[PDB]
């Protein structure tokens, strides 16, 4: 019973570590969408040379 | 009647010698077995905690 309680508490700790990491990477992708815009312009400008021969 | 009585004294006294020897030897089994089973279940205790710690690291993996 003692080590099962230790297991459950460690499992909660790793769950909160998970939510911190996932919220961080969602904020990270929010940042790279809000930034990275010359990439958008050049990526539009590159495919226009490929749609036409 | 003399023969019956002193033969019964000798055979009962070696019966009690073998019975007290069996008391000491089965007490030797008892306390040897006490030490053995006690240490055996403490290493099986450490086996239980190792298994659970390993499955916790599997979880975090």
């Amino acid at each position: 019973l003692e080590v099962e309680a230790k297991l459950a508490e460690g499992r909660k700790k790793i769950e909160v570590e998970l939510q911190e990491a996932l919220g961080s990477l969602e904020q990270q992708k929010e940042d790279t969408i809000k930034s990275l815009d010359s990439q958008i312009s050049a990526l539009s400008d590159d495919i226009v040379k490929k749609v036409l021969p | 009647t003399i023969r019956n009585s002193e033969e019964l004294r000798g055979k009962a006294i070696e019966q009690l010698e073998k019975a007290r020897a069996r008391l000491k030897k089965v007490e030797m089994d008892a306390d040897q077995f006490r030490v053995n089973g006690y240490s055996e279940i403490e290493r099986e205790k450490m086996n239980l905690i190792n298994s659970t710690y390993k499955t916790l690291e599997q979880f975090e993996n």
